[PDB]
């Protein structure tokens, strides 16, 4: 949405943001008025994981976008933890046009994530981020990002300015093993 | 579907000379992806009447009585824009899906169902409002609804 | 000085002109001085209270103040909700204890706990016992519960505050609690007084522990009623009548032996009572002197008083249906079938 | 210029009504509370406690008694255009129709034949049967022929968001019905709110049961109902509360069985 | 003030007594921008995505 | 009358006076400029009288302002809420502990929290503990929770705030939570003080996760109260007595030992406790013949204190029914049996805090 | 005192919505371009000429205060500005009703003649 | 005129006399919680430049959540007692006022007062009163609380990295909190205050009992080793109840028998578990 200049709308179903969507609030399709005004638009719902309200909102938005929506360039996205919990209505062919998998980062992908987030810290030269990536098997990007943030914490605990390799290793042990 | 939503409007003389009001309601049922919503899209393409589309899951509300209120308000707008075609797509989703946001449980859904019973065929006189319902699970509907 | 006093009183009248602005006294300070809160949601301090003695004012007292200078001009009567004031009966229904059949024991259990303490209060002081506090009348529908309440109001000169359970159930939090504590406050000021809460199960539903949702507002209204029946301030001058159909739904704290001392069970009318009930509701009716009410009572097994009354009402329909000016036994016999409401059947192959 | 605007206020208490200086305490909605006196053009006996009045903006003196406040939703529940269905459009329901008319139509049309014999006609009819049997069709025929006020109530319309509304709407429904010499209230699909009371641990249907309890109280309670003859239609009469299915609230149980 | 510039959901200034529309005030925060401000989804680009 | 003229003349002078707006000082800008806020209204930049002290106008001080100029006229003490005033000036009924039977152990625990710490603070300081500040009286209905509170309010020489949670609930926005603040502010300013909140489950119920707007406002009142029983500001010389027959529905935070340190169980009377209550209530009853109180106790199993009083009442009712001026053991025998039948309509009573 | 009695039957607005209003010209049949359609259209044209001449004559000798632009200009004066938006609560009489402002305060006001009385319903 | 920023604030800071007497040593067995609070509240206030040099973004707010009685409010008392910065204690329920607008008005007054007197700490106890995720648009209570919550989000959003104000929220029902409050930049540090562990129980027992005159015969390990899942308030109650039994017997020294009776009284744990399940 940032690169295609598409308006990014996050639909969490929160009643706090309901006054902005509309005073009616009876049906979730009332947000389409704000979506058409900001076309191209990307409507994003994340399922934190009764029945799922995010998946319910998917059906209402997808049904309108099928052939009953005049304005084009209104895309919709769902983020879910698992694909086998989805309703059969969403899993029906023709409803979701593409399903993209986000596997946990492997050794090389973790290094790329480690390289991205460690650029926001005062790093001593010669940090072997490859070893730190190897020390985090089966970790997510958020966990890798949190390891960097905790690595800077350990520098502060020793009142240091530059983050050393020991700090990253101590951060890996705390984030993964302890937590 | 044409004789219930298209022919009565384009050629009302056929019904009048025969002495019968057109078939009141219609429901499209079958396996998913069979073309139930597509036929309504074709119906909406070649209709001179106002087309109102509501998914059955939209009738499940967060507060007591708003479910019946929304059904009551949906058919009021249909009466204002007469003639009109009301497409209640995925009608079975009102009962086959349970959400915690719906304060009342199955009992509030039943009250919403009873409100829809009144709108389809009740005390109030109905104008030129044609109702189309779609469902892939017709066995889960209340038989009094599709009577 | 007599002319000066009269002339001063004339200037008093010009300032004391209507309309007054209703306010409530919040406080009485010394440096003789009063703080009032107007009905316009404004708090004012009065250096001098006004045309009312400071000793006669207490916090919360309703006063009428000047619309401009906000000084207290006079004291107003205690304020009760218009809904509470509208549930006090003034017509005094024309029922009688002789219009109730088969509830002699139930009537006696109610009169001796409600009317006897008010009239013959000496039988309790001499015996050293406390009069019963609250009477609950429970039973199947149509047993004559509300009817006895009308008879109690008919044959009692005390103030009677009719009331229904749903009337104490309101939108706003505490609104139902205010109504309950206003009804008992108004009943106290018109003592001796009787309060009849029909359909107690509307507010008396049992409390429960839940994590997601619950009817905490209605239980708050009931908890206020639990105070009024027996709370911190013992209110032994107001008699309470309670009627419900499902005593199993009621909260155990409501059915306590201090709030509802006597729990009178209203049974299905027996063979003797049913004949009496049909005779009662056929008084204003031209009934032929051949009706066997004993036979009709034998034909009305599992009938409450309402169905027995409906038999007489329905029998009049049949006499009008066939044009007869007098009700016969056959009209009563066939009117039982309509009240029985048996479903249509072709059970002619039996026997 | 001649007709000045009047603020709607509710009288609360009459002070010194016996004397020649009766002071009236009024509740001016959300504005304020005032102790006022009556205008010179209104009789002292025409204003009673708890009734709505019209007051001026200068001295707030009561100028005109007003009708009691009634929910606009409840007002719209009364029928103003009679349906196009007559009793000739109902077939196979002969005996059912006579029983329905002789309770809800005959007493209003020809009341003289009931007072003379000391007859109190039934004031309630329950129409029950499977869907499509003609329960609402016969009710629509009743409204077309009736000349008294006909109010149509749907049980789903009595289900409301807040606590005590359904009972409140029933109270204003009968309050508005009592302002007429003869009235008819039709409760289509009473089973929406007429379900039998139960205790399921949690607050299962507690609010809706209170709505039914209020309706039961108005039909047969301490106060007389009035000249209202109610008409209930449901396809699930087995779910109705026993106290609602009792004579004095639903005196006649007309069954719309499948036609022969 | 031109009537064509009076757009729905615009902020305007009205006189004290007549309430006459006499000035079009700067537009308020867009409801979507207000909605997305509380959601506060972190802004991202392709450079901060690895693997 | 000369005195009549003085009173009549006093009214004429009193009529010329004008009411003053009550506000609250927020901050003193200059020596002659103040920021004050109306009690229910806007905040203003106002002046002050020269003759006023201007040192007693600390921020938060209640002040009276001129209606026209809004100039500060005087500083007033902290306002006492009329509801809070009615709480303090509520008559308990002159109840003595001798009118309570079978609760001697329970009375001691109650008097160990609210009596000894307020009379002998140094006794607990020497050990090294802070005495408990809150106690909960829970039990089946009719066991004597309210009677005990009335007795301790009638006998203890201390400031007592008597209120029920259902009488504090107000429909206005934040009014109910405001009442709790004024309740404890009165207690803080009138130390030593005791707050009795009968039927605490009216506002002290478990916080709903999916409740209504009405529920949320009640919970805000609860956690306002929770912030005063045990919050940032320590409560000193203020004791709370809370009574409920359904402690299972109370919030875990309210039942926490930091707020309700003691959970005194006013249980149903036992064989000896039932006997004691009977003599309390059957005492003033006129009777001839031997009264076998033990026989009543055996048939009184499961009764509460109110039931045993009903036995005494119904026993006299049988005497009045038979036109007697006295009650015999037979009349008691029917009364205890008649009440026993009435106990079959009562649902589960055994509810305990979790 | 006696309660005012409305002359209008019912409390609801007129069912018809969005009509041709004064332009409800008759359905001249047939649509075919023949003589009687010309004859039928001429009769519509004739009465309009009669209508046009009559209306012009009345307004010509009507007082300067009573003019089509003057009365409409006057109507704004009776309405004034601003025009507060309220809610209709109850129709007491033909020219009297209870309305509530946005602040929740009800007023017993008088319904002026120029208001479309057929559009008035509670709520 | 333009009034001074520190003026026009219904909420005041904590004066010297209003500082709580609770010390860090008064709190026992919350080293993890103390470190997280210290690293997120009091260390950024004094070492903001060290954070920027390393590259850490200091957390604007801290949410302290856990079961009741686990040292949430008390740690805030210890922070206020041991801080060189201004402390603004407030309750969530205090923001809800009858006067519409006064609620959101005093939300920004707290943040304006904190911004003017930086460094400052804003402690909002019982945050659920104004941070509930459910709102009803037809009720004045939820409409006003929604305005209060929206202002609270706006006030925290309007604080850049330069302004040295730390916000602390405490709650025991964090499951009911609106997720918008926990977004990055508003409350980026969620510190959990769980029930004390066995090691945490002994430190809690030792600290409270250190202020009491005990006898050498009492062994705190007898009650520490108990498998009861009790909070710090429960342990305080056990010690508090032990001291009253000594007081009742006119004793100024707590014996072992008092602790045994106090522990049984305070815990009063119904079994609630049947042996046939294991
Ligand atoms: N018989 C058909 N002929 C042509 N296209 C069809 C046919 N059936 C389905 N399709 C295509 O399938 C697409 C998706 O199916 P559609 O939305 O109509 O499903 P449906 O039958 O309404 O089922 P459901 O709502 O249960 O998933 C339509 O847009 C249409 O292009
Ligand atoms: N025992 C009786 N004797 C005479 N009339 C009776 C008796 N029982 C019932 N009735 C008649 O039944 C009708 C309704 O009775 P009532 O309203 O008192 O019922 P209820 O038991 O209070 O009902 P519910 O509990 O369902 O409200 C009255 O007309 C009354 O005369
Ligand atoms: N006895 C009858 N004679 C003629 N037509 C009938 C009869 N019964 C039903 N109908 C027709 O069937 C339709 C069914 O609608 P109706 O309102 O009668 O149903 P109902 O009994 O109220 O059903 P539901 O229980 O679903 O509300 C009527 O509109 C009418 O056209
Ligand atoms: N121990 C007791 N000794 C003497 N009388 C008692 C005792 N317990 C209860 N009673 C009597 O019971 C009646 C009601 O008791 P009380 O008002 O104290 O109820 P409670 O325990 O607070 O019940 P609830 O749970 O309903 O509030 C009073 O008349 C009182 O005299
Ligand atoms: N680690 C600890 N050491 C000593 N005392 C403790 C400890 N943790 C909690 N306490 C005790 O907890 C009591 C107060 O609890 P506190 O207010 O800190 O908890 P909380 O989590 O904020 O409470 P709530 O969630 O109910 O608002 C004090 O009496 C204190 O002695
Ligand atoms: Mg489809
Ligand atoms: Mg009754
Ligand atoms: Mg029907
Ligand atoms: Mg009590
Ligand atoms: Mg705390």
């Amino acid at each position: 949405a940032h690169h295609t200049d598409c308006t990014f709308i996050r639909v969490s179903g929160s009643e706090l943001v309901q006054k902005f969507i509309g005073e009616g609030a009876r049906m979730v399709r009332e947000l389409f008025v704000m979506a058409r005004e900001h076309a191209p638009s990307i409507i994003f719902m994340d399922e934190i994981d009764g029945d799922s309200e995010v998946q319910r909102t998917m059906l209402e938005l997808l049904n309108q976008l099928d052939g009953f929506e005049a304005t084009k360039n209104i895309k919709v996205i769902m983020a879910t933890n698992r694909i086998d919990i989805l309703d059969s209505a969403l899993l029906r062919p023709g409803r979701i046009d593409r399903k993209i998998e986000f596997p946990p980062p492997n050794e090389e992908a973790r290094l790329d994530i480690l390289k991205i987030h460690s650029r926001k810290m005062n790093l001593t030269r010669g940090i072997n981020l490859r070893k730190i990536a190897e020390l985090m098997p089966g970790a997510s990007g958020a966990e890798v990002k949190g390891v960097c943030t905790e690595a800077g914490m350990y520098a502060l605990r020793e009142r240091r300015v530059h983050v050393t390799q020991e700090d990253f290793e101590m951060a890996v042990a705390k984030v993964m093993q302890k937590d | 579907i044409k004789e219930s939503v298209e022919l009565p409007l384009t050629h009302p003389e056929y019904y009048e000379e025969m002495g019968i009001k057109p078939p009141k309601g219609v429901i499209l049922y079958g396996p998913p992806g069979t073309g139930k919503t597509l036929l309504a899209k074709a119906v909406a393409n070649q209709t001179s009447a106002t087309f109102l589309r509501v998914v059955g899951s939209e009738l499940i509300q967060k507060y007591l009585g708003d479910g019946p209120k929304l059904v009551r308000e949906l058919f009021r707008v249909a009466e204002e824009h007469a003639p009109s075609i009301v497409f209640i797509d995925e009608i079975d989703a009102i009962g086959t899906k349970r959400y915690d946001s719906n304060s009342g449980g199955e009992r509030e859904i039943q009250r919403t169902m009873l409100e829809l019973l009144n709108q389809l065929d009740g005390f109030d006189s109905r104008g030129d409002v044609k109702v189309i319902m779609a469902t892939n699970r017709i066995e889960t509907l209340d038989p009094a609804l599709i009577r | 000085m007599k002319d000066k006093i009269k002339e001063n009183s004339e200037k008093i009248k010009v300032n004391k002109t209507l309309p007054y602005l209703v306010s409530n006294v919040i406080e009485l300070l010394d440096v003789k001085c009063a703080v009032i809160k107007t009905s316009t949601r404004q708090t004012y301090f009065l250096p001098v209270i006004g045309l009312v003695d400071a000793e006669k004012l207490k916090p919360g007292d309703l006063v009428g103040v000047n619309k401009d200078s906000y000084l207290i001009l006079e004291t107003l009567p205690t304020e009760y909700d218009s809904r509470v004031k509208a549930m006090e009966v003034d017509e005094r229904p024309t029922e009688q204890y002789s219009d109730i059949g088969g509830l002699d024991k139930q009537i006696q259990e109610l009169v001796e706990a409600i009317v006897l303490p008010m009239n013959h209060k000496e039988k309790f002081e001499n015996l050293g016992i406390q009069p019963p506090k609250g009477v609950l009348m429970y039973g199947p529908p149509g047993t004559g519960k509300t009817l006895l309440a009308r008879a109690c109001a008919a044959q009692t000169k005390a103030t009677f505050l009719k009331l229904a359970g749903p009337q104490l159930v309101q939108m706003f939090i505490g609104d139902g609690a205010k109504l309950v504590r206003d009804a008992f406050a108004l009943a106290k000021e018109k003592a001796p007084s009787i309060i009849f809460i029909d359909e107690l199960d509307a507010i008396g539903t049992k409390r429960f522990d839940s994590e997601k949702a619950g009817d905490r507002e209605v239980q708050r209204t009931m908890l206020e009623l639990l105070n009024q029946l027996d709370g911190f301030q013992p209110n032994t001058q107001v008699k309470v009548i309670a009627a419900t159909n499902r005593v199993d739904i009621l909260d155990p704290a409501l059915l306590r032996s201090g709030r509802l001392d006597r729990k009178i069970e209203f049974p299905m009318p027996n063979e003797e009572a049913r004949a009496r009930i049909m005779q009662i509701h056929s008084r204003k009716m031209n009934v032929s002197p051949d009706v066997n009410y004993e036979e009709l009572a034998r034909c009305t097994d599992d009938f409450n008083g309402a169905q027995c009354k409906a038999v007489c009402v329905e029998a009049g329909m049949i006499a009008l249906r066939r044009g007869a000016t007098e009700l016969t036994h056959e009209d009563y016999m066939e009117g039982i079938l309509e009240v029985q409401a048996k479903k249509k059947a072709n059970l002619q192959y039996y026997a | 210029q001649s007709e000045q605007p009047l603020q709607v206020a509710r009288c609360t208490k009459i002070i010194n009504a016996d004397s020649e200086d009766p002071k009236y305490i009024i509740n001016v909605k959300q504005f304020a509370k005032f102790v006022v006196d009556l205008s010179d053009q209104v009789a002292p006996t025409d204003i009673e406690e708890g009734m709505r009045v019209g007051v001026d903006r200068n001295k707030y003196q009561i100028h005109i008694p007003l009708p009691p406040k009634i929910d606009p939703t409840v007002t719209m529940m009364q029928v103003e255009e009679k349906p196009d269905v007559t009793y000739s459009d109902v077939g196979g329901c002969k005996e059912q129709i006579e029983k329905l008319r002789e309770v809800v139509e005959t007493p209003l049309l020809h009341p003289e034949r009931f007072v003379n014999l000391g007859i109190e006609p039934p004031k309630g009819v329950l129409l029950f049967g499977p869907p499509g049997t003609g329960k609402t069709l016969c009710a629509r025929a009743v409204a077309n022929r009736t000349d008294a006020c006909f109010i149509r109530v749907i049980g789903s319309e009595l289900v409301q968001k807040y606590v005590g509304e359904g009972a409140r709407m029933v109270r204003e429904l009968f309050e508005m019905a009592r302002t007429k010499k003869a009235c008819l209230i039709f409760f289509d699909e009473i089973d929406a709110i007429g379900g039998a009371r139960f205790d399921d641990g949690a607050g299962g249907d507690n609010e809706v049961q209170r709505t039914m309890l209020e309706l039961i109280n108005q039909l047969d309670g301490f106060d007389p109902r009035g000249n209202i003859k109610v008409l209930m239609a449901t396809n699930r009469p087995d779910t109705l509360d026993p106290a609602l299915m009792r004579p004095g609230r639903l005196d006649r149980k007309i069954e719309f069985s499948l036609p022969d | 003030i031109d009537i064509n510039d009076v757009t729905p959901n615009c902020r305007v200034a009205l006189r004290n007594d007549s309430y006459t529309l006499h000035k079009i005030l700067p537009n308020k925060v867009d409801p979507l921008v207000s909605l997305m401000m509380v959601e506060k989804v972190p802004d991202s680009t392709y450079e901060m995505i690895g693997g | 009358l000369t005195k009549q003229y003085e009173k009549s003349e006093n009214d004429l002078k009193a009529l010329q006076s004008v009411g003053q707006i009550v506000g609250e000082v927020l901050k003193q800008l200059t020596e002659e400029k103040f920021i004050v806020k109306a009690t229910n209204g806007p905040r203003y930049v106002v002046g002050c009288r020269r003759q006023l002290d201007k040192s007693k106008l600390k921020p938060g001080t209640r002040v009276a302002l001129d209606m026209t100029t809004l100039t500060i006229m005087r500083y007033l003490p902290r306002e006492v809420d009329p509801l809070v005033y009615n709480m303090s000036h509520e008559d308990p009924g002159n109840v003595s502990y001798s009118e309570i039977g079978g609760l001697s152990e329970q009375i001691r625990e109650l008097r160990e929290v609210i009596e000894l710490p307020l009379t002998n603070p140094e006794l607990f300081q020497r050990v090294g503990i802070i005495p408990p500040k809150g106690c909960l009286l829970y039990g089946p209905p009719g066991t004597g929770k309210t009677l005990l509170a009335r007795a301790v309010a009638s006998q203890l020489d201390c400031n007592f705030l008597k209120v029920v949670s259902s009488s504090i609930v107000d429909k206005y926005i934040g009014e109910s939570a405001r009442l709790i603040r004024e309740m404890f502010n009165y207690a803080r300013d009138h130390q030593p003080c005791i707050i009795f909140m009968d039927e605490i489950d009216a506002i002290g119920g478990r916080r709903f996760s999916e409740g209504t707007s009405a529920d949320r406002e009640i919970q805000r009142t609860l956690m306002e109260l929770l912030n005063q029983m045990d919050g940032f500001d320590t409560l000193h010389r203020v004791k709370m007595i809370m009574a409920t027959n359904r402690p299972d529905t109370l919030d875990p935070a309210l039942l926490r030992p930091g707020r309700l340190d003691r959970k005194i169980h006013i249980d149903l009377p036992n064989e000896q406790a039932r006997l004691d209550i009977l003599k309390i209530h059957a005492g003033p009853i006129t009777k001839h013949g031997e009264i076998d109180y033990e026989a009543i106790v055996k048939l009184s199993d499961g009764f509460n204190g109110a039931d045993l009083r009903n036995v005494c009442t119904e026993a006299g009712m049988f005497a009045i029914r038979a036109d007697h001026d006295f009650v015999v053991q037979e009349d008691f025998m029917k009364a205890v049996r008649k009440v026993a039948d009435s106990k079959k309509l009562e649902s589960k009573l055994d509810y305990k805090p979790v | 005192y006696e309660p005012p009695v409305p002359t209008r039957v019912g409390k609801k607005k007129k069912k018809t919505k969005g009509p041709d209003a004064a332009s409800k010209l008759p359905l001249v049949t047939p649509h075919t371009q023949c003589r009687l359609k010309l004859l039928k259209l001429e009769r519509i044209k004739d009465y309009l000429l009669m209508e046009e001449e009559f209306i012009r004559n009345q307004e010509q000798m009507k007082p300067l205060e009573e003019k089509q632009e003057e009365e409409r200009s006057k109507v704004d004066d009776l309405r004034g500005t601003p025009m507060s938006v309220g809610t209709l609560e109850e129709i007491i009489d033909d020219n009297h009703a209870i309305v509530s402002t946005s602040v929740g305060s009800e007023h017993y006001v008088s319904i002026l003649s120029f208001v479309d009385k057929d559009l008035l319903e509670p709520g | 005129d333009v009034l001074p920023p520190e003026a026009d604030s219904s909420i005041m800071m904590l004066t010297s006399d209003q500082k709580p007497d609770v010390m860090y040593a008064d709190i026992g067995g919350m080293d993890i919680q103390k470190q997280e609070v210290r690293e997120a509240v009091e260390l950024p206030l004094t070492h903001f430049e060290l954070y920027k040099q390393i590259g850490i973004d200091p957390p604007r707010g801290v949410l302290m959540y856990g079961p009741p009685g686990c040292g949430k409010t008390m740690l805030a008392k210890a922070v206020a007692h041991h801080t060189t910065a201004a402390f603004i204690r407030v309750v969530g329920s205090e923001f809800v006022q009858k006067y519409l607008g006064e609620g959101p008005r005093m939300v920004r007054d707290v943040f304006r007062l904190a911004k003017e007197n930086a460094p400052a700490i804003i402690f909002i106890d019982e945050i659920d009163a104004i941070a509930t995720k459910r709102f009803d648009a037809q009720t004045g209570a939820d409409r006003e609380v929604q305005r209060i919550l929206l202002e609270l989000l706006n006030q925290m959003d309007g604080f850049d990295q330069n302004v040295n104000v730390k916000v602390i929220m405490a709650t025991n029902r964090a499951d009911t909190l609106d997720p918008a409050l926990l977004r990055p930049g508003r409350l980026d540090r969620k510190i959990e205050f769980p029930l004390p562990d066995r090691r945490q129980k002994r430190l809690i027992f030792s600290t409270i009992t250190s202020k009491m005159n005990l006898s050498e015969e009492v062994d705190l390990e007898d009650y520490v080793a108990r498998p009861d899942k009790i909070s710090g308030a429960d342990i305080n109650s056990i010690c508090q109840e032990s001291g009253m039994l000594a007081v009742r017997e006119n004793r100024y020294i707590v014996l072992a028998k008092d602790f045994e009776k106090a522990y049984k009284t305070v815990i009063k744990k119904d079994e609630q578990e049947h042996e046939f399940y294991k």
